[PDB]
């Protein structure tokens, strides 16, 4: 009968919670493009297998 | 803001209790006299903010005769305040006239919004 | 353009309040009355009446914070005198 | 080195602005006299409507 | 119809200046927004006429400002007006904000108007800071040193941010030339935020001192509130003229008439009077990183107020308890400025700590608890059984 | 009560309205405020424009 | 309704960018206004990043620009982009104006939109002139000398205007420091005129190449004309990059790499390519006062066109005679630039006189006479008795 | 712009005159063919600019059947032009169909505006 909410229902949280992980990625994707060449983060930005 | 359903739940508990009512009511009466809204010719329900849907609903359901008087009390108070005077003491709202004339229309609109809103997020059994 | 999401205030003719019935308004021209008419019976009646109401809400707070600044400023000047050098080396550690 | 000129231009500026401030108080209270003495009366209508 | 209503450009002037409906009962506290608009015009105009004679090189900067004072015709009028005009701009803004806090203007339906205002405040502290550094005296050098070295505590990234802000390894010539070009810019961004601020007011219009609707009695703007605003324009110009022409250096520090020297530290590094309460909040936090967070948090805790006021009535006019704690908060904000102008010594260390707590507890603990108590007292005084 | 009864306005009314005079005093004050503010506007503009003239050091090398 | 239609700020974006009704038949000549908006962003951003390293003193100015080229990281990119970006801004504006002249966009109901545009053009010539003087090479000094000495011919008042413009008795240090502060300002005034320009377009919307109503077939802006505008943005950024990186000094003069010297005159004082046609109009008038009037009259004769076109049809698409004389006027405007880059010698003296006449006779004598002839030919070809 | 009353006054003078009509009419016919509005399927009165009160009046007084056809010719021409093609040669307007269907409604609205305007600025005798 009862599910709790603040306009953001508990199973309105977990029908978007995967996509939160995915858009948490979409911003991970969005800044490790943005800040290579900035001399700081270089430490672990060309740790990749090539390059 | 806080719901009038919650305000009434706390108040009724205080009032039904003998010890708490003998201890919290005189404080509340002199809080009313020090506020000074009767001296401008207003009842308390004139002061409630009206820019929200539950309160817009309550004002439509109000009878015509009570609604015309509310408009006059509000105009009279604005004019009293731009002159920086008070009204004559024979035009002050008395205690027996400061009634909650709008509270039943508010509690009815609130109870319907909660029932509708529980029904839109129900967990069903099988 | 298109209409946007509406408000709690309109314009002249459709301001958006309740319907009024049974109220009458009267007024007189300013050219037909005298200005600067009573502004004593104003600064001595109403200003003193308005002061007398809203002055214990402003002055009891002001008295608590000013007393606090005092006892601190008095104590500091004692610490850095020669009679209060022993206390300074106690509290500064 | 501007001390003497500055104190004499400030006498001109303070006299002019002080009279404009008093003239503005006069003009306001005249143009506001209709609103301050306006009166209202209520006669409760019949709730037929 | 009339031309003022049909023309594309005059229609906006008419709807904002001439025919705008205003509540009949608004008082003189509603006149501060007009003054802040004249203030911005004074500063932009006086500043552009000085920029014609200013040089930003670190070896030429202090002597350019003394050249405006001695050799430029009426240049002492431009500077003192400009320098004291910024002190007046900040005083009218604190009174404008304190009003809205008293009369509940932050509440819905005007939450968007309060938030654009918080932005204007941040961009205005930034502007004034950048301009004081361009004098390049002895409070200019060591004030920029203390604030810019705060960003060297951000984890793993801080020492890259300070060297990019400086353009080198210390406050030097590249720092002073970039701070002047940014100081010219930000005033034009504030003006664009002032237009967005007015658009959000036109939707619902203004509130009034009683906290109830104003749609039953409205007066047009022209020739009731235009002439009411002249009253406060001329009082503002009078008091400002009295500082510019008769006491033009009382709202400053003498050390900034000494030229800037990296090799001699002053005995007391003190900001202007309008940044002292925020300077006391910073000094109260022993850790460097937490201090710079707590200082910026002091500006952005204002955005939390629309959700912590739990009252059904707008404003404080009929509220007894909420009046007492409004004036506690005002005089606690004046003590923080005083403590920010003192030496770091007993007992001014603990005083600024307790007062930094009271600044934050007002928005987060006091307002919710008194608002709820006041609601329930209104109920049991009328409905008693 | 009837709407044809005008209420009491005898606290605020004049000697005799005397339209020759009621207009006299209001427009002397509106005229003085326009005279002083037009002179003040003219001193402000000339102060800003004169700042663009040759400085003292440029006139010394004249 | 949708949030983009209800919010105060996004409602303006939606009405101007997303849901705006556009005629179905507009071609790629309607894409120039978008480019002029990107141009203004390029110049303002590149200029603010250079102002961090520039010094306006006459003894420091030329060497500050060479310091941006050699010592500043990527500073050669900022300058060449900026210098060649102004040449591109002017070329897109001439094509934008020539379009409106061809398709009749000046006519009623859009007379107000044409007039705000003429203002933008004047303020844009002023901006570019002030910036070239801040380099302070040898075309910078002697170009400001020639133009500022023109105002000494105004009757009884002229020699007071030049000395107030100079700040002295010649182009000197006070002149170069005031021209830089004004050069930063005027771009922000152009931006405010661009907003007023767009407000006047929203009333009646855009025209179309046929010159008839477009209310019977409309397409929204988003995803038909947004993606049609990307096509020309990337072509603009390609051709500009080809000048910045491979030929960055072909649209300039070598003398401006010589530092400014009042004691050595160049053998040829020549403006940039985009002010040469107006420079030939000035040189064509033997008298000094009439010359400076005729030059400014060349910009403000555009305001006379809404009253001299006497045709019942909008635009030139179906007009044979009015097409021939549109292209006479275009190539007469290219000859004036060529003659403005020549020495004052036979026969380039008389050529520029006859061509200055044809510039003025087009707006005042040719358009009224051919428009009336074309109206009457349409009538007698259909109604013949 | 020029009035259709003035356009008709000049044209009628040219047409009634034999020598001028034999000299100015062939120029006008080939001015029409070189313009090329028939190749998009338009009559000349489709081209007249309509953003003025005399022309808004003429379009209301137009019959319904002639008004529906005008709307279709205008839509068809916009579509023909965004494709950068011409219509088939069997859909071109012929000369006998290019009639002034709207001119009488224009001349009637113009003559009434001049009569009204003269009457608003009259000099009276005594
Ligand atoms: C830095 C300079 C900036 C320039 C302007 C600053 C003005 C800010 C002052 C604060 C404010 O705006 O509120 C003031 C408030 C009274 O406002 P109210 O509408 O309720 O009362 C209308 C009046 O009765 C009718 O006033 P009336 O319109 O009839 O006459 C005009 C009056 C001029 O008063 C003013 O200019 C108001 C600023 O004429 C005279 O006073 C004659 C004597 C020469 O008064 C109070 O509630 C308490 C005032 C004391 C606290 C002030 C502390 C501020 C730091
Ligand atoms: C980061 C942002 C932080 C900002 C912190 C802000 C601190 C800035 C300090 C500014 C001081 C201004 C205080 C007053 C606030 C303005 C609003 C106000 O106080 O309301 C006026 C009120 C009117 O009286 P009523 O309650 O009867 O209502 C009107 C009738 N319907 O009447 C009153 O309430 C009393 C008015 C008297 C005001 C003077 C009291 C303060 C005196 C010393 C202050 C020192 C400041 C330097
Ligand atoms: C919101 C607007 C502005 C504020 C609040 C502001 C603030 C300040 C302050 C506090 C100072 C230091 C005063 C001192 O000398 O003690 C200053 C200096 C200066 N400002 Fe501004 N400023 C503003 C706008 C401008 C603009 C737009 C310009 C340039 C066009 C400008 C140009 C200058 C210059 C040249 C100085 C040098 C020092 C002096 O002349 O006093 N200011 N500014
Ligand atoms: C700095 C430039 C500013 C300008 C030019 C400006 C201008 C104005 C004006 C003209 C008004 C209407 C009149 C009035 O209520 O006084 C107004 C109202 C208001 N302003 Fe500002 N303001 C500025 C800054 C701020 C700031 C810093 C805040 C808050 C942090 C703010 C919040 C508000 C609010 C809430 C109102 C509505 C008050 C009400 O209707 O009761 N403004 N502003
Ligand atoms: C409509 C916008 C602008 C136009 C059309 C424009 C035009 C010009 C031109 C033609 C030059 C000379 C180019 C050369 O070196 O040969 C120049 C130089 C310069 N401009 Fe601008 N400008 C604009 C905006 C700005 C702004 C907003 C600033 C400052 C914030 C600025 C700063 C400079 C500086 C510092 C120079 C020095 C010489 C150089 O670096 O090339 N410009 N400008
Ligand atoms: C910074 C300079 C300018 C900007 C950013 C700008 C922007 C625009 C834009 C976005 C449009 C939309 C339709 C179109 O692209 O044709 C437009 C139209 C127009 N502009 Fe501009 N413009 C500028 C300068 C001018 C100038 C200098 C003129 C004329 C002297 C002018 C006259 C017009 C006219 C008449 C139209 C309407 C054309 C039509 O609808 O057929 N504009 N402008
Ligand atoms: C037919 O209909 C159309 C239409 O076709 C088009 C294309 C557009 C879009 C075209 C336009 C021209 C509008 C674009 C707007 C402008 C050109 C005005 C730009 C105004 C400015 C003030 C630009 C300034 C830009 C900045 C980035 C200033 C800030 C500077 C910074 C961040 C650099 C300095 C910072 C640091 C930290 C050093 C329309 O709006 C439109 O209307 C319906
Ligand atoms: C509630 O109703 C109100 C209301 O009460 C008020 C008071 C206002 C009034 C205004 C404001 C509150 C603020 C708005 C102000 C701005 C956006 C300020 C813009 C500021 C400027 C300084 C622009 C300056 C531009 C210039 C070109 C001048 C600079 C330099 C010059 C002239 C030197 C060059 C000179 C020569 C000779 C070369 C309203 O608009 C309003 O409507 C809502
Ligand atoms: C929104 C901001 C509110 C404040 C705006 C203040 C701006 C001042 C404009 C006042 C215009 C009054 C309308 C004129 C009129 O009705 O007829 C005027 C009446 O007013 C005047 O004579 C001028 C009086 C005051 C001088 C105006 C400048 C004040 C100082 C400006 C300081 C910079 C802000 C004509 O006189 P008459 O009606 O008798 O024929
Ligand atoms: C404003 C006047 C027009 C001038 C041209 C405007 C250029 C800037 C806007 C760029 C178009 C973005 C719209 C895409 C969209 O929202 O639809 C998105 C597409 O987004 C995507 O996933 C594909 C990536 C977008 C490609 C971006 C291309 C260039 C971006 C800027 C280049 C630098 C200037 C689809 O959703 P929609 O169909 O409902 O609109
Ligand atoms: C840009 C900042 C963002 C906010 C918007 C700014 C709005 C404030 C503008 C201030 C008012 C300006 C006064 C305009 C005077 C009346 C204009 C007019 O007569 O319209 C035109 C003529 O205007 C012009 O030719 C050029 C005006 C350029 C003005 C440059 C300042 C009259 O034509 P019309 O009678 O058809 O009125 C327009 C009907 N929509
Ligand atoms: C012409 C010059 C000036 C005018 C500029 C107009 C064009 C500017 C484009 C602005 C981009 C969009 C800005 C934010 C849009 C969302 C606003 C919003 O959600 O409103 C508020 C949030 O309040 C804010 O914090 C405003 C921050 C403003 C940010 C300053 C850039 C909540 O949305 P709200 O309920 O008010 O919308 C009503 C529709 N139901
Ligand atoms: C825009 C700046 C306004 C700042 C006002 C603040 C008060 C300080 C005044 C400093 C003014 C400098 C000129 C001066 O000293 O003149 C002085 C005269 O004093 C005045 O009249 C006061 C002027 C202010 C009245 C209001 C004018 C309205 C604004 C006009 C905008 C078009 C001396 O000038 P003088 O050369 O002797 O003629
Ligand atoms: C008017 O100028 C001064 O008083 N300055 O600066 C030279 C000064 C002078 C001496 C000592 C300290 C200062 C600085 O004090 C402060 C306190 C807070 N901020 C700040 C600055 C930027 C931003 Cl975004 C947010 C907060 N600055
Ligand atoms: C880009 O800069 C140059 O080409 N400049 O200026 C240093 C130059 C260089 C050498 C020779 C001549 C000039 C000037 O040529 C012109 C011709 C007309 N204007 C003008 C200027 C302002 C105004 Cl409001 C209106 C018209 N200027």
């Amino acid at each position: 009968t009862g599910l709790h909410f603040g306009r953001l229902s508990l199973r309105s949280l977990t029908a978007y919670a995967p996509n939160l992980m995915l858009w948490g990625g979409a911003s991970m994707l969005g800044l490790f493009v943005f800040t290579e060449g900035w001399p700081k983060f270089q430490d672990t930005l060309y740790k990749k297998i090539p390059l | 803001p806080q719901s009038f359903t919650s305000i009434a739940r706390i108040g009724d508990y205080i009032l039904k209790s003998p010890v708490l009512s003998k201890l919290c009511v005189p404080v509340a009466n002199q809080f009313i006299n020090l506020a000074g809204y009767k001296k401008l010719g207003l009842k308390f329900d004139d002061l409630i903010a009206e820019e929200n849907p539950i309160m817009q609903t309550a004002l439509r359901r109000l009878p015509e005769d009570e609604s015309y008087a509310r408009a006059y009390r509000i105009i009279r108070a604005h004019q009293t305040e731009l002159t920086h005077h008070l009204l004559p003491r024979n035009e002050w709202i008395k205690a027996q006239e400061d009634v909650p004339y709008l509270l039943p229309y508010i509690l009815e609109a609130e109870a319907a919004a909660k029932e509708k809103d529980e029904l839109d997020n129900i967990e069903v059994s099988k | 353009g298109p209409p946007s999401g509406k408000t709690y205030m309109g314009w002249w003719g459709h301001m958006g309040g309740p319907k009024q019935k049974g109220i009458t308004s009267y007024a007189v021209s300013p050219y037909a009355q005298k200005p600067l008419q009573g502004i004593f019976h104003n600064a001595v009646f109403n200003s003193f009446r308005r002061f007398k109401s809203q002055f214990l809400y402003v002055l009891i707070p002001a008295g608590i914070y000013w007393y606090w600044w005092k006892n601190g400023n008095e104590y500091n000047e004692f610490l850095y005198s020669k009679a209060g050098r022993e206390e300074l080396e106690r509290v500064n550690v | 080195p501007e001390h003497d000129e500055r104190k004499r231009l400030g006498l001109k500026t303070v006299i002019i602005l002080s009279s404009l401030y008093l003239l503005s108080i006069w003009v306001k209270k005249f143009k506001w006299a209709g609103i301050k003495t306006r009166k209202f009366v209520f006669n409760p209508p019949k709730p037929r409507k | 119809m009339a031309f003022r209503k049909s023309n594309v450009y005059l229609s906006l002037v008419n709807s904002y200046i001439i025919d705008s409906p205003q509540p009949s009962s608004i008082n003189y506290w509603w006149n501060m927004g007009s003054l802040l608009g004249l203030c911005l015009v004074i500063q932009i105009v006086t500043g552009i006429f000085m920029a014609m004679h200013y040089s930003s090189n670190i070896e030429l900067a202090f002597s350019s400002v003394e050249h405006i004072m001695r050799d430029v015709h009426n240049g002492y009028i431009l500077r003192y007006l400009h320098a004291n005009g910024a002190s007046f701009f900040f005083m009218v803004m604190f009174m404008h904000m304190a009003k809205g806090l008293y009369y509940g203007s932050y509440r819905s339906p005007r939450v968007t108007l309060w938030n654009v205002g918080v932005i204007i405040f941040i961009l205005t502290i930034a502007t004034a800071f950048l301009g004081y550094c361009c004098v390049y005296g002895q409070m200019s050098h060591w004030g920029a040193t203390v604030i810019t070295n705060l960003f060297s505590a951000i984890p793993f990234v801080g020492n890259d941010i300070v060297s990019w802000l400086w353009g080198g390894f210390s406050v030097s010539n590249p720092t002073i030339q970039r701070f002047f070009a940014l100081h010219y810019l930000v005033p034009f961004i504030i003006a664009a935020m002032v237009i967005m601020h007015l658009m959000a007011l036109h939707i619902h219009g203004s509130s009034n001192p009683l906290g109830i609707t104003g749609n039953l009695d409205r007066i047009p703007m022209h020739s009731y509130f235009i002439f009411k605003d002249l009253v406060t324009v001329f009082l503002f110009m009078l008091i400002l003229a009295l500082f510019v022409f008769y006491s033009p250096n009382t709202l400053g520090h003498p050390d900034n008439y000494i030229p800037g020297n990296p090799l001699v530290t002053p005995a007391s590094i003190v900001p202007e009077w309008y940044l002292l309460p925020f300077y006391a909040i910073l000094r109260s936090i022993p850790d460097k990183l937490l201090g710079v967070i707590t200082m910026f948090a002091a500006i952005l805790v204002l955005l939390v107020l629309p959700f912590t006021d739990r009252s059904v009535v707008r404003g404080n006019t009929f509220k007894v308890l909420s009046k007492f704690f409004f004036f506690i908060f005002v005089f606690n904000f004046v003590l923080l400025g005083q403590i920010g102008a003192c030496h770091v010594e007993v007992p001014y260390v603990l005083m600024g700590q307790i007062a930094t707590f009271i600044y934050f507890a007002y928005f987060l603990i006091i307002v919710p608890v008194i608002s709820t108590i006041e609601n329930v007292l209104f109920y049991i005084g009328r409905v008693n059984k | 009560k009837s709407t044809y009864r005008t209420p009491n306005f005898d606290d605020v009314l004049k000697e005799n309205n005397d339209a020759d005079k009621g207009r006299s005093y209001a427009y002397f004050m509106v005229g003085a405020m326009g005279l002083l503010s037009s002179a003040g506007a003219k001193s402000t503009v000339e102060t800003f424009i004169s700042s663009m003239t040759a400085t003292a050091d440029v006139l010394a090398m004249a």
